[PDB]
């Protein structure tokens, strides 16, 4: 979708908006048999052709042939924390996906699914808490960008997931943070190379 | 001003290894990731790897892990890439480039490249021959040499405009190249045009004055 | 890895007109992509970063936009020094990956090749081989043929061809074609000729000599 | 300075006559015998006669008594020789010369000569052609003209050294002549060399630039 | 009349040597005789009068002596601008009479002719005739031959020859030869050759072209 | 060219104290004579049995004999006859005079005792005068009745027809003219003179 959006609803962009049933675009763009083109009269502009149940421009749960897809047809792929979208058979919208179970692996293994979201840490999966590994002194560790866990409210125990402690839960595999995540006690950010880049004070 | 100066062209036998170097100046060497990129003639860019000169921490493309080794001398602000167990598929131009504008870095400055050639073939000097027939075009034939490059200038670089040097063509372990200069009929013969050919790998230098047939 | 495609592969535009290159990512990289220009025999040169943002010392006629999977680099007013190959590169995860590049051609008025033939040098004949060199110089558009005839007869063996990239002042293309013989096989024959075939003529351009 | 300036070249039909003049300046015209001398191409001097401009008294070689008539205009300080009943044997150059150093006079000052040509042949202009192939030789061909002379210069007289103009050769009532200039290969073609031919008798003038040929 | 003979007819001498021209009168003329020099295309120039006596503005290397029937003009010593014909003339009685002259050649080192051949011009070919001209320039000594060959065959008809006098700077001789043809007969043949024969080679100098 | 003249043996010119002179040894073609490179008193003397030498004069033969008496050794002068040999010497003896009042010096004067003198006027018993001021006639020979200068006229006049038959005799170039005011040039004009 290259370039700025007009951010004004108009009948003729591909998008359905208040006061219009469908929108397949202006005549030159509209491959829809279900719908009336933007350069076509008001009052039909913007509205479903009669006897036509729905338009694919309203959503994925309409067929090309202007029928509602039947219930439990796939309208959306799995997310990290969510299962397939299925059509409900009464609308062309793809209804909200349902959640995968809590403590399912999310965000490149980094956090965990709670109520269909991404939150918290893969630490909490094992009943640990996420901490920050922190500097010996002024001097930047690789472990600054590791996922680091501690025993709950005992920050003394902070260590990298791959450390010799936590071997029970993580077996010596380091798990790195996601690029962009804060590091060295919010003095930094992780770059693509998983180094902690110092960042300005006083923002 | 930020600049990265690279070592010059390598010829290397199959099975051997090379050490390519990149010298940084103009900034603090130890504050920037330094990256290496391969390009085969003429074709796509391919990211080899990166090293962080402070602690020498290195990231490698999986494809190159068994190929390339990255090091730094922090004192000389120089980066090195060793290419080992060299095969012909390793013949390529290799750039170093500085990573900048975090956190997902562009490559903001580049070396000139180092051209690596992997061949069993032995170094040979070019023979140089004159090419002579309102404007007139003359040339030089530069024949039967190895490896690339050669340089060709005319009248020590006083002729520049008028000049095509053609890309070299490989047949049976030797290159042939030609170069072409067009001058008005008023200077030639009356004033002289001479090509200057140099082939650094043999330290050959030839001047040839072009003369009418 | 994250993969990039570029469209189209080559692109052809008149000076002062506008051109737009397209880059497709195989998953959502956000804005983390950058654009490079490589002129012939040159290093890559950073044009745009992140994918709208300007680089100090880059001409302003270079711009970009895009986000998610789709990105565009644009030159609003093309000049002829903008002949180059243009690459998108993603920084979103390493290993960093490049699109395969789009080449820019600049259109100009048609030109017929200037064709020159050259006989073997004195030196080379005393040395025991013979090379005839044909240039076909400064033509547009790009596509051409060369043919060789010895004493009226078309010789396909011993012919080594080389083509230049587009010229940044001239906007043209040149080609050399080199025919290589033993002094003996050369000295069998008499009239040596090379012929160019290009759009700017119905009939081939012929240059020739006799051995003297 | 003592000078005898003679009239220019005459063409004349058989049986006609010509009046040749010699204008004296630089001395007292009436103090010296003035003499006329014939020379056929290239051959001896032949004394025709003398006149004394004070009283117009004349002496004639017996050979020329039926040919030549000598007079002077004393006002204009000019002498005249009439040649009449013209045959081909009269085609020749004719000098006036001042007689000096008595009593047996040398001829101490001469005119340039006037060339008389006696023929039935009709005046014709030359065709002029370029002659083109460390030094290089070019030329002009001046072909098929009548009568003599023609003049040839190169670059309006900017080339002088380097130049042979050949003596004209007569076949069938036309002359041919050639001119030859040798210049270094550096100026030519690069700078222009032009031959300028003039044939005063027809008032023809031709410039020809020499240029390299196939 | 009183008659004069001059001996010899021509005389040839190296510069800086001494030369003496001789004049015989058919009766005793005493001293009344005078000497004149005529250069090429020149007027006669009075050298000596009465026959030892000098003329103002005459170079002093010119002298004369004799009396009665026998007289000598002497140059001591010769320079190369002294190339000319020298005449005696008697004033003793009129009609005045001239000896038939002696020509002076000045000897120099041998020179081979520079031979140039020229083809018919465009103008002349459009006019319906064709001329080939050969120059044989700046040679010494004087004697020379030309032959013309058309495609190898010796051509005597249509050939016009011209010779310069000796050059006063150069001391040399030049010659032109003009072969003159119909455009038709010229366009019958292919190779045109002028060939020069001079003392300075055993074998003739050949210049040629082909009709192109 | 100039004569030496010094007597020496030899120049080829016979002089006092020498009988003949043929030259030095490589000049001497004379079979009659001893060359100058011979010993003193063969020097320049006749070889024996040889009567004379052609170097002495024209009246000796190439073979060293005297030429016989009536043989010609010398040409007509104006005023003198052919020289004849006398048969006893090799010198050509002085010629005899041509008759008195034979025309000499282009009919200008007369032979008397074999010299050339006076005027052609005297031939006819006139005397020479100068014509004086017709301008041409200044260079004519002019005659007068003897001591009657009024009667002066040019040889070519009507008046002298008896003697000169109307044929003009011009003076020789160089002659004084117009009563010694002038000289005649080759063209027979009288050129004014001053001293
Ligand atoms: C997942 O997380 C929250 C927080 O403990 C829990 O209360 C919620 O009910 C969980 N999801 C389910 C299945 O209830
Ligand atoms: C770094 O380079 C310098 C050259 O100036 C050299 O002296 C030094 O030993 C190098 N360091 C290492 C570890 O080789
Ligand atoms: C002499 O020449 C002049 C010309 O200036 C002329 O006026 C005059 O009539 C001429 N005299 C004769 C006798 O022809
Ligand atoms: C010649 O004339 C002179 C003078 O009258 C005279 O003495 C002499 O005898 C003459 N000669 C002859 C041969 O009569
Ligand atoms: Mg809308
Ligand atoms: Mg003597």
């Amino acid at each position: 979708p290259v370039g700025l959006a007009s951010g004004q609803p108009i009948c003729g962009n591909g998008m359905v908006e208040q006061g219009e049933e469908c929108d397949c675009g202006y005549s030159d763009q509209c491959k829809d048999e279900c719908c009336y083109d933007a350069n076509q009269p008001e009052g039909k502009k913007c509205k479903l052709k009669p006897g036509k149940q729905c338009s694919p421009s309203q959503g994925p749960c309409c067929t090309a042939h202007c029928a509602f897809k039947s219930k439990t047809e796939k309208c959306r792929d799995d997310s990290d924390c969510a299962k397939e979208g299925i059509c409900n058979g009464i609308t062309a919208l793809c209804p909200a996906s349902d959640p995968k179970p809590n403590f399912t692996d999310c965000n490149r293994h980094t956090q965990v699914c709670i109520n269909g979201q991404c939150a918290g840490s893969i630490c909490e999966k094992h009943g640990l808490e996420e901490c920050t590994c922190a500097s010996s002194d002024g001097k930047d560790d690789k472990e600054l960008c590791h996922v680091c866990c501690m025993k709950k409210m005992e920050p003394s125990t902070c260590a990298s997931t791959g450390s010799v402690q936590w071997n029970k839960y993580f077996l010596g595999r380091t798990i790195t943070l996601q690029p962009g995540s804060p590091c060295n006690d919010f003095r930094g950010y992780c770059d693509v190379f998983m180094r902690c880049r110092g960042s300005a004070s006083g923002l | 001003q930020v600049q990265l100066e690279e070592s010059g062209a390598e010829l290397a036998r199959p099975g051997s290894s090379v050490k390519l170097s990149c010298k940084a100046s103009g900034y603090t060497f130890t504050n920037y990731w330094l990256q290496w990129v391969k390009q085969r003639t003429g074709q796509g860019l391919e990211w080899i790897g990166a090293i962080y000169p402070r602690d020498g921490d290195a990231k490698y493309s999986q494809k190159f892990k068994d190929k390339a080794s990255l090091t730094v001398n922090e004192s000389s602000s120089t980066a090195y890439m060793h290419l080992s167990a060299l095969a012909s598929e390793d013949s390529a131009v290799y750039y170093c480039a500085r990573a900048n504008y975090g956190l997902y870095y562009a490559m903001d400055r580049w070396g000139q490249g180092t051209s690596v050639t992997v061949s069993s073939a032995k170094t040979t000097p070019p023979s140089v021959y004159p090419l002579a027939p309102s404007m007139v075009t003359l040339g030089c034939l530069v024949k039967g040499y190895f490896p690339e490059p050669v340089t060709v200038t005319w009248n020590s670089g006083s002729l520049s405009s008028g000049v095509h040097t053609f890309p070299a063509v490989l047949q049976s372990d030797l290159y042939t190249l030609s170069s072409s200069v067009t001058v008005p009929s008023s200077p030639w013969p009356s004033e002289t045009v001479t090509c200057n050919v140099a082939h650094p790998a043999s330290s050959t230098k030839v001047d040839k004055k072009i003369v009418p047939r | 890895d994250i993969f990039l495609t570029q469209s189209p592969a080559n692109m052809s535009v008149s000076p002062g007109e506008r051109v737009s290159f397209s880059c497709r990512a195989s998953q959502n990289i956000g804005t983390n992509i950058h654009w490079y220009q490589q002129r012939t025999n040159g290093s890559p040169r950073l044009l745009i970063k992140y994918a709208s943002e300007s680089i100090s010392g880059i001409p302003s006629r270079f711009s970009g936009s895009g986000s998610g999977t789709d990105f565009i680099l644009s030159i609003n007013t093309v000049e002829s020094e903008d002949i180059a190959v243009y690459f998108c590169q993603q920084s979103n995860r390493w290993p960093f990956t490049f699109g395969s590049g789009t080449k820019l051609e600049v259109i100009r008025a048609d030109a017929a090749p200037t064709v020159s033939i050259f006989p073997p040098s004195s030196e080379q004949l005393t040395s025991g081989g013979a090379s005839v060199v044909c240039f076909l110089n400064n033509f547009y558009p790009k596509d051409i043929n060369v043919k060789w005839k010895i004493d009226g007869s078309e010789r396909q063996n011993g012919v080594l061809n080389s083509w230049t990239d587009q010229d940044s002042k001239d906007s043209t293309y040149s080609m050399s074609s080199t025919l290589t013989l033993t002094k003996d096989e050369y000295e069998r024959h008499n009239s040596y000729t090379c012929e160019a075939t290009h759009k700017t003529s119905t009939s081939p351009i012929v240059k020739s000599f006799n051995r003297n």
